[PDB]
């Protein structure tokens, strides 16, 4: 729907993906139809960055959430400074999150089991704010993502 | 220089996989 270009519902993406990396999906209903096919499109991303950027990835250290927010703001304010936005690049903002999450797993200074709550939250303000208006002229994630990306 | 790398490979691959045109 429309109203899913809001917060709320784009948190709960950004979580359900942290989720997924981190292989604790909550135990409710299920994760939704979009976020499904998200997180299939976005760790296919995320492995192949890892991979072409392993000794890249490994100059980085994030020890806490606060390196991981300026890192991910830093990182996402240059890959869309051009202005240009699409579903691909938006996918790429859901990798990336992957990435972070996994290296705080194993860097973070002083683990807290809530953290992937904190980055899902610096994800959606980011999403929102600077694709949110352009997500819902394209149909929202169930008319315009969910319809691109799901199975053929 | 590293988070030019990541927004550059992020940005490739991103327009790269958009063209996933259907529907």
């Amino acid at each position: 729907g429309m109203t899913d270009c809001e917060f709320g519902y784009i948190y709960r993406l950004a979580q359900d993906y942290l989720q997924c990396v981190l292989q604790i999906p909550q135990p409710g209903s299920g994760p939704s139809k979009t976020s499904r096919v998200l997180q299939n499109v976005a760790f296919s991303v995320q492995k192949e960055v890892e991979k072409n950027l392993k000794s890249c990835l490994d100059n980085v250290n994030v020890v806490s959430v606060d390196t991981a927010r300026t890192l991910f703001n830093q990182v996402m304010e240059k890959e869309f400074e051009d202005g240009i936005i699409n579903w691909g690049r938006i996918v790429t903002i859901f990798a990336f999150e992957g990435i972070l999450i996994k290296k705080l797993l194993r860097q973070q200074i002083a683990p807290d089991v809530d953290t992937y709550k904190e980055i899902s939250y610096f994800v959606a303000e980011f999403i929102m704010n600077n694709t949110g208006e352009w997500i819902r002229q394209n149909g929202g994630w169930e008319n315009g993502f969910v319809k691109k990306f799901e199975p053929k | 220089s590293l988070l030019e790398k990541l927004a550059e490979y992020l940005r490739q691959m991103a327009d790269e996989i958009n063209k996933k045109y259907v529907k």
